[PDB]
């Protein structure tokens, strides 16, 4: 499994937005959470999520705290409801990638079966195009072990809903 | 900015104030919230434009009255028997959610300062 | 004079998602939100309970974890699915609802049918026990009734939803 494409369930977009809005998230501040679904295939399917408690220092990007116990404890409970919806990565409200993201990403590698997906949900909705960007971390050992470079690979994504949600979405807009 | 608050200012402990909020570009629900320094925004009162059903925070019941005037696109808060703990910036908000959760409102006014004296009594 | 239950975007989608996932089995979860005036119940969010086939430790675990992320709302009732069996309360459900009503008189039992629910029609209802014991001391019969259902979305949620295709 070398990833190529990503689908997002409308419920995840709404969950990220609701998470953002309910935490009175101030300007310059971001909310962060866990995404769930399927990432064993070339197309990654993001079908669920949950919110994380997360703190970072606005004046020093090297300092942030993710509650590892919280990830595991909440993940435990998710498996008891749907064992098919696995931990596949994380999300935040961005709007852009931050300096700590490569390192936060590393921590999620402990919880995922494959290379973690980072999903940025633009909760300000100012692009007017798609309010999501999908990233995967890649590293390349260039020049034979004098240096390696690590960066985020942008994956195209699309909003895809299963029937149950299709019905919900149309009911809400109509 | 769609919502415009007015009224409010310094008042002595026990006195009255009337807040008004004008909606310039017509939501089904209007509300007042308030925020003091170091505290979270606190729900005060909510009202339906059509019908006029009202709901109040417990700390404000029987002292404050939220009303609306449909013709003039205006919502009021009559604040009686004021106390030092009522000191805050008061905001009106509109939306379609009838309730207490600030984040379920769609738009906000810029706010108006209310100050109740700790020392001076009516 | 009619009391309405206002169900949010995510609460609706979670209920439908969880119902469909459980087919052919019934599923269940708790509804979170708030009671306002006599005519208004808001269901802001929901969470699934594990297949028992009402775990207190799971519930308390979830409530405590949700509160750490700004989901502070009270339990205002519960939902369950009737995959292909329409909307009603069984005698086990009445008993379940009875325990919810000992905590909040205005507690609501939502029932969804994920099989009959189809594009253009969500098969759903909200129930509350009928008041008996108006003549019981403190020291031909229907057991429940329906409440009207409606839906709430913020303007932001509305803009979000436009992105589905």
């Amino acid at each position: 499994l070398q990833h190529e494409k990503v689908t997002i369930a409308p419920l995840v977009l709404l969950s990220a937005l609701d998470h953002y809005e309910r935490t009175q998230t101030k300007e310059n501040k971001r909310c962060v959470g866990v995404i769930l679904g399927d990432a064993n295939s070339s197309t990654i399917r993001v079908t669920n999520s949950f919110a994380l408690p997360f703190e970072e220092d606005e004046k020093n990007s090297d300092v942030w705290f993710l509650d590892h116990n919280y990830i595991e404890n909440m993940n435990e409970m998710c498996k008891k409801i749907n064992a098919k919806e696995k931990l596949i990565g994380w999300y935040h409200s961005g709007p852009k990638l931050r300096a700590s993201d490569l390192k936060i990403n590393e921590l999620f590698k402990k919880y995922t079966q494959n290379n973690p997906l980072l999903l940025i949900v633009d909760v300000k909705q100012q692009g007017v195009g798609l309010p999501t960007d999908a990233y995967v971390a890649i590293e390349q050992v260039k020049d034979d072990g004098t240096s390696t470079e690590k960066t985020f690979l942008h994956l195209p994504c699309t909003i895809e809903a299963e029937e149950a949600e299709e019905i919900g979405v149309e009911h809400l807009l109509r | 900015v769609q919502l415009q608050e007015s009224g409010g200012g310094l008042v002595p402990a026990g006195g009255s104030l009337r807040l008004s909020c004008v909606d310039s570009g017509r939501s089904t629900v209007m509300a007042w919230f308030r925020q003091a320094p170091g505290k979270e925004r606190e729900f005060v009162a909510t009202i339906r434009w059509s019908g006029g059903n009202t709901y109040y925070a417990d700390s404000v019941k029987g002292r404050f009255t939220i009303s609306r005037d449909n013709a003039r696109n205006t919502v009021y808060l009559q604040m009686n028997s004021l106390k030092p703990e009522d000191t805050a910036v008061y905001y009106c908000a509109g939306g379609t959610y009838y309730g207490t959760l600030s984040y379920k409102y769609d738009f906000w006014g810029r706010g108006t300062q209310v100050t109740v004296s700790s020392h001076h009594h009516h | 004079t009619k009391e309405t239950v206002y169900i949010s975007s995510i609460a609706l989608l979670k209920m439908l998602k969880h119902g469909r996932a459980g087919v052919p089995m019934e599923v269940m979860g708790l509804m979170l939100g708030e009671f306002v005036d006599d005519y208004t119940v808001n269901v802001v969010d929901v969470f699934a309970m594990p297949q028992s086939g009402v775990d207190d430790v799971f519930q308390a675990k979830m409530m405590d974890m949700l509160k750490q992320t700004g989901r502070d709302q009270m339990v205002v009732g519960w939902y369950h699915s009737h995959p292909g069996f329409g909307c009603w309360l069984s005698s086990v459900d009445v008993n379940t609802q009875k325990s919810f009503e000992q905590l909040n008189s205005r507690a609501v039992a939502v029932v969804v049918d994920p099989i009959q629910s189809v594009k253009g029609k969500v098969v759903i209802d909200a129930f509350r026990l009928i008041d008996t014991g108006a003549l019981i001391n403190n020291l031909l019969n229907r057991h429940y009734y329906s409440l009207n259902i409606d839906y709430h979305k913020t303007a932001k949620e509305t803009k979000m939803l436009m992105n589905l295709h």
